[PDB]
């Protein structure tokens, strides 16, 4: 694979393809699964507490 | 050649002709000379004019 000169038009040189860098991605906590889902249909939800003695 | 003049009949008398004539002659001749050279800095990455890469 074979591009123009650093700084001619007519001569060639080669290109040594890429290198790439991508950010990390932790993800630990959503690993373990600890979370259950609960959708609902409104913009709120309420719930009741009891305890006795 | 050249042309006969008239003479007496009873008074012999003549007229001859002269010899012919001959020469030589010499010619040169013209020499020519031409060079050429080729080397690897002509080739080496060197574009083809009428097509990329």
């Amino acid at each position: 694979m074979l591009t123009n000169s650093e700084k001619s038009r007519f001569f060639l040189a080669d290109l040594t393809g890429e290198v790439q860098s991508i950010p990390n991605t932790y993800g630990y906590i959503s690993n373990l699964g600890l979370f259950r889902s609960a959708p609902i249909t409104q913009t709120t939800f309420l719930m009741d507490l009891t305890d006795w003695d | 050649v050249s042309l006969l003049d008239a003479v007496d009949r009873d008074s012999r008398k003549a007229e001859t002709s002269a010899p012919e004539r001959v020469r030589q002659i010499s010619f040169p001749m013209m020499y020519f000379k031409e060079v050429e050279s080729i080397t690897p800095d002509e080739i080496q990455g060197v574009r083809q004019p009428g097509t990329a890469n």
